[PDB]
RNA sequence: GGAGCUGUAAGUAAGCUAUGAUCCAGAGAUUUCCGAAUGGGGGAACCCAAUAUCUUUUAUAGGAUAUUACUUUUCAGUGAAUACAUAGCUGAUUAGAGGUAGACGCAGAGAACUGAAACAUCUUAGUACCUGCAGGAAGAGAAAGAAAAUUCGAUUCCCUGAGUAGCGGCGAGCGAAACGGGAAGAGCCCAAACCAACAAGCUUGUUGGGGUUGUAGGACUCCGAUAUGGUAGUCUGUUAGUAUAGUUGAAGGAUUUGGAAAAUUCCGCUAAAGAGGGUGAAAGCCCCGUAGACGAAAUGCUGACAACACCUAGGAGGAUCCUGAGUACGGCGGAACACGAGAAAUUCCGUCGGAAUCCGCGGGGACCAUCCCGCAAGGCUAAAUACUCCCUAGUGACCGAUAGUGAACCAGUACCGUGAGGGAAAGGUGAAAAGCACCCCGGAAGGGGAGUGAAAUAGAUCCUGAAACCGUGUGCCUACAA
RNA sequence: GGUAGCGGAGAAAUUCCAAACGAACUUGGAGAUAGCUGGUUCUCUCCGAAAUAGCUUUAGGGCUAGCCUCGGAAUUGAGAA
RNA sequence: GGUGUAGUGGUAGGAGAGCGUUCUAAGGGCGUUGAAGGUCGAUCGUGAGGACGGCUGGAGCGCUUAGAAGUGAGAAUGCCGGUAUGAGUAGCGAAAGACAGGUGAGAAUCCUGUCCACCGUAUGACUAAGGUUUCCUGGGGAAGGCUCGUCCGCCCAGGGUUAGUCGGGACCUAAGCCGAGGCCGAUAGGCGUAGGCGAUGGACAACAGGUUGAUAUUCCUGUACCAGUUGUUUUUGUUUGA
RNA sequence: CUUCUAGUGAGAAAACAACUGCCCGUACCGUAAACCGACACAGGUAGUCGAGGAGAGUAUCCUAAGGUGAGCGAGCGAACU
RNA sequence: UGAAAUUUUAGUACCUGUGAAGAUGCAGGUUACCCGCGACAGGACGGAAAGACCCCAUGGAGCUUUACUGUAGUUUGAUAU
């Protein structure tokens, strides 16, 4: 599924409160990004979140 | 059941008391048995059964099996079985005379 | 277990059974086809294959057996663009799929009617529904806690706090927690520092040791002990008990009514058994039972015992090192906390920014100082708790055939609908079929006799047999009345 | 054979979507809500109204008061004619 | 308890006291010498209601005190069942039948015969779907048939569908559908490549006659064709190789 | 299906004789009393054949092959429809 | 052979009047022997359908828009990649 391959980040449901407060349900998806990344030695696309590349400790391949 | 076929047993209640007889059938199922000469009914029969009259033939119905005691056959008299193992084997006894079956 | 048995289910027919049948319990064998269905296909219960062995035929055709899905794990070989490689492909190996119990648990997603006497915040409600994952329970759980009586010492659940404190178009409503009393109780592992080995490229990964914390702990350095205890382990036995068949189990005869005695009457007897059911009416003593005693080849379950297994060290020093980072936390936007952004802590999600590290860090409801309490960003953990599709044994001032399950009966049937789906009606002869032989009218049906039966106006539409409704007979009245 | 209800399809009529379509059918939320209509089962004894005021998104609803009933307390007896 | 005085219509509604139903407890009873229930009666009480007889019935049930309620029906266009009224009424669903003979308990209605009449681009003959035994033979007349019925597409008992060539499969593909990997996506899943499935189309070897009560390009007779196996014979090629 | 080579190849071809050839459907109704309409229902139901005279004709009338006489009737011969 | 709608029980007249104001059923009077059959449709405010017109309910639904509050989309900026 569209999952941050490393830290599990996930499209979740939230609301919308507008001025009157009327909610009503949205959602709200993880910042994710199509990398090329070394996983167990071989290059491969997988998506990840952006958070999880801020550290730099995600290859980038 | 406590009566066997053809023990000799004497009619307890019903229409037949203190008659005796010998137990003709047994149906452990039914809880009954059949005593010759016992609860003797007239069946209007027709000649299907190879009885070229179906007349009205007599029979020995069954009658429940709590309607009769075996008779002890030393004593003759009707009494109640006890359960004694002798010589390795269980088998009823007089409870009126310790005689076996 | 010990005499019948071949279900319902009669009837024949043919048989089995003391060489122990039928029947009951344990274990095992077989178990067509469809179905996750998995060799391929498919409109389920059907069709068509490949490989290898076997089989029929002189031979083809035919038949049987085994293997042949997909993905995941590990391994091996092959092997592109491309040189090495990798990918792909092949094989072997590994464990998943699906169904449930219309229950219980956790999570993702998540209404509306309704209430507010309208309605949008709010309420219904994180409910119904859907989906995922489960386990016999789940979830939680070993304090960056509760507190400020001075103290308590994991979690869960019950009572109480209390309809309180609070939240709330401050409306309608929503609504705690701690203390206190109980049920039950249990605590443990890593990461890191550091050490030894291994391998490559003085560090850097693998392995083993090491170590696990807040009255700070640990490394490290000195000392001294190589014990002491424990466990939530094991298809390890041995043993006991228990579940799944069973055996035994006391004591009544007469008299009256009756078709039939258990009822009536007269004398008895038994009781560790006077629970209950059946038997021709109401039985302590007729039967099945009950009290009580006894019983297991086989297979589970539990408990013990042992074995194996796994954990289990004290003291003194701090010079130095370690103690969980894109983390905690902050801005923005949501959400959970009884708490609807509010003065708003605490918890969580998305996004962006982004620490300290023992002289350190978090919390005590904005925030700061002091004080107190604790040590996050890693994991596991029984019991008390929730539920019952099922199995066993019982209970009921629960129903008694329009009731009680929709279904007491061949019911999720008949029937209805394209389908999802909706969904009935229908129990009672008699003690025993003894279910009316024979005769008579009639083509039969159906009757009248004759019989069975205590009773046939109990005759199978069969207990009782109300009312509506229909008809026969007639005591009185009725054809000048509104 | 395909398109399915927060929809499809429509040479367009709110027209068709399994004999009723301004939003299919079935099941569930669900015993929706109904200030509205209907119904609510034995007897006797004692007493016995109201159809008014005020306010109301209130007017055939409701709340307090007025009028009825049952029990109680007390009084310098306060009521009626 | 007696006397006296006063009072006693009543909807909404308040209060009080009772009747009856089922069940529980206790006590005390009744029942095949007939319980409950049903039915009839000219019976008792102030009311709900309570007895007692006769008959029916055939096995359970009162009474007293207390207790608990699925505790009382006449109305809800209430639900279910039964039966009425309308009423011996509407209707008996497009059209021609007549008679003789037969069968039989019974005939307008069944069979046979004769004449008559109707359809005849059909009301005839084949087939696909659909139905699923309704087909044939022998019985039956309960129910079904809008009458009747001796008869039936009904009931009962037996029996009937024969393929190398026909249609389908072991052949092909269209639309559409499924879909290894793959793409996308809170979950579920959506989409789709390779590859498959999928006729209504393409491809494909047999016809004539006869036979049964019921099958026929299926069985039989005659005469064929298509794919293949074995074998005999005949030719020709064996690695410059058909 | 026909060709082409690539590959494959020690057997091929012809005639003749004998022999082999699996599964599923096959009954019956089918402009209907057997299918869709709750009915033995004046409705609906794809395709093929579908004759003669007159006729352009499958129109029309009467007929052939063939099928059928319609599952309530007997009287009477009023109103009214 | 054999239904159905309807139906509180009916021994079911006329006039004038009365009455919830339009009577087969009430009052006064009048007329009328009992039971049917074939016809007609004035009445039973006849049957069928809890009026669709009208009004009401702090009912419902579909629709409109510069009604209120939201929102899918579309677009613009900051920020991450
Ligand atoms: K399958
Ligand atoms: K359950
Ligand atoms: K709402
Ligand atoms: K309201
Ligand atoms: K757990
Ligand atoms: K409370
Ligand atoms: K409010
Ligand atoms: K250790
Ligand atoms: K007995
Ligand atoms: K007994
Ligand atoms: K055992
Ligand atoms: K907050
Ligand atoms: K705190
Ligand atoms: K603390
Ligand atoms: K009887
Ligand atoms: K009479
Ligand atoms: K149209
Ligand atoms: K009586
Ligand atoms: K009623
Ligand atoms: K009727
Ligand atoms: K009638
Ligand atoms: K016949
Ligand atoms: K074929
Ligand atoms: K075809
Ligand atoms: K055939
Ligand atoms: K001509
Ligand atoms: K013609
Ligand atoms: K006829
Ligand atoms: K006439
Ligand atoms: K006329
Ligand atoms: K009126
Ligand atoms: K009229
Ligand atoms: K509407
Ligand atoms: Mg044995
Ligand atoms: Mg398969
Ligand atoms: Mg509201
Ligand atoms: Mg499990
Ligand atoms: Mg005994
Ligand atoms: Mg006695
Ligand atoms: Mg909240
Ligand atoms: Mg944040
Ligand atoms: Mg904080
Ligand atoms: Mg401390
Ligand atoms: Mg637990
Ligand atoms: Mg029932
Ligand atoms: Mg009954
Ligand atoms: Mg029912
Ligand atoms: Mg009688
Ligand atoms: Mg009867
Ligand atoms: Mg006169
Ligand atoms: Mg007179
Ligand atoms: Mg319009
Ligand atoms: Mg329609
Ligand atoms: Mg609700
Ligand atoms: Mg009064
Ligand atoms: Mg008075
Ligand atoms: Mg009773
Ligand atoms: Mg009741
Ligand atoms: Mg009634
Ligand atoms: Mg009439
Ligand atoms: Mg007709
Ligand atoms: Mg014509
Ligand atoms: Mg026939
Ligand atoms: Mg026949
Ligand atoms: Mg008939
Ligand atoms: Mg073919
Ligand atoms: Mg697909
Ligand atoms: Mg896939
Ligand atoms: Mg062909
Ligand atoms: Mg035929
Ligand atoms: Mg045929
Ligand atoms: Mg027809
Ligand atoms: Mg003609
Ligand atoms: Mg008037
Ligand atoms: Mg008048
Ligand atoms: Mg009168
Ligand atoms: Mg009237
Ligand atoms: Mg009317
Ligand atoms: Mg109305």
């Amino acid at each position: 599924a569209k999952v941050c391959y490393f830290t599990g980040r996930k499209t979740s449901s939230g609301n919308n409160r507008s001025h009157a407060m009327n909610s009503t349900k949205r959602t709200v998806k993880p910042n994710l990004q199509k990398v090329r990344v070394l996983i167990d030695g071989k290059p491969k696309k997988v998506w990840v979140s952006t958070r999880a590349l801020k550290s730099g400790k995600i290859e980038r391949v | 059941m406590f009566v066997k076929k053809g023990d000799k047993v004497k009619v307890i209640t019903g229409k037949d008391k203190n008659k005796e007889g010998v137990v003709l059938a047994a149906f452990p199922k039914q809880d009954k048995v059949i005593v010759e000469g016992v609860n003797v009914v007239k069946k209007h029969q027709k000649p299907n059964q190879a009885a070229p009259q179906g007349g009205i033939l007599e029979v020995e119905a069954p009658i429940h099996v709590s309607n009769v005691m075996v008779i002890d056959p030393s004593n003759g008299e009707a009494t109640k079985v006890a359960f004694k193992e002798v010589d390795g084997k269980k088998v009823r006894v007089s409870k009126k005379t310790g005689e076996v079956l």
